[PDB]
């Protein structure tokens, strides 16, 4: 299948296996040495990927014009890999999408496909006490540990897991402007 | 249980 | 682990079809030769869709136990010029629990899913829909509608297909190799 094959080649080339004092993450290498996780992740100085301990160079959990939470923080790590950039797959404005896939790879979810379908653009969401923007919002009996599972469609990157509710799935969304420039 | 055919 | 990831991978490449009956559209595994199962609340007719293609049932045997109890399973001999790959040998040959279980769908609604399902418990018994159903193997997963058919595998092992849900678990009936002798 299209969506499919391409979830596959972002997981393999672009993921690692982030791991904080919170716990699991899948996290998304975007370009250079910067990644992406979810701000709950709580990262710190030091962050285990792949469980080998890496120094973090940088981190910033993301707010938008509104000084509103994103749930999205970007990571800077000091290792020696270079992630293929793919920061041309970015969405450069909020949508819709349609046929999306949720990609998780943890011990606990590992290789994990999963055909969600529609995605709407939620916007605003009260995600655990905490205001948050740019939420999407799929249809999917969500579980403990998928949190930074890859949210893609037909040759796009949209977002990442970040939550949800027993039945439907919160993402947040990734936005060329991010990491561009 | 339910059966969860389409 | 990846061997698992990639046994389900090849099993759905060599050992699956889109069964469509009047109920919807179904994963079907074939076994050998032109001998394929599907849930038998798919209520397999006269002709069946094989990724649409109206394919006759030369003969079909809903499978009930020596106390003449549902056991949900099907086999169907299907008029085709194609042969299925021989798997007979990746069936267990007895009653059993396995660990780091791939639960993998393939249809319209769910193209190339992979879930990791994690332990699998066998138990004798299960009331589906009403159905008294023996040989059934329950896994803790939200499973949900259209993932009937899906094949439950380890490595190197077939161990059955996916029957039903109750909202937080899911429910396989168990593939066994003297079904096929």
């Amino acid at each position: 299948g299209p969506g499919f094959d391409f979830a596959q080649a972002i997981m393999k080339k672009n993921t690692v296996i982030a791991r904080t004092e919170k716990g699991e993450f899948t996290m998304l290498g975007v370009y250079d040495r910067v990644a992406v996780i979810p701000t709950h992740a709580s990262v710190g100085e030091t962050i285990y990927i792949n469980d080998v301990e890496t120094k973090v160079l940088d981190a910033c959990a993301l707010r938008d014009l509104t000084d509103t939470n994103l749930e999205i923080t970007i990571v800077r790590l000091d290792r020696n890999q270079k992630f293929r950039d793919i920061r041309h797959f970015l969405p450069r404005y909020e949508d819709d999408y349609n046929d999306a896939v949720l990609s998780v790879h943890t011990s606990k979810f590992p290789n994990m496909y999963i055909p969600v379908g529609q995605v709407t653009n939620y916007g605003f969401l009260n995600l655990g006490g905490t205001p948050t923007h740019r939420i999407l919002m799929y249809n999917f009996p969500t579980r403990a540990g998928q949190a930074g599972g890859v949210v893609t469609t037909t040759g796009k990157v949209i977002g990442i897991h970040v939550g949800g509710n027993g039945a439907q799935g919160f993402a947040a969304m990734l936005l060329h402007s991010y990491f561009s420039d | 249980a339910k059966v969860q055919g389409p």
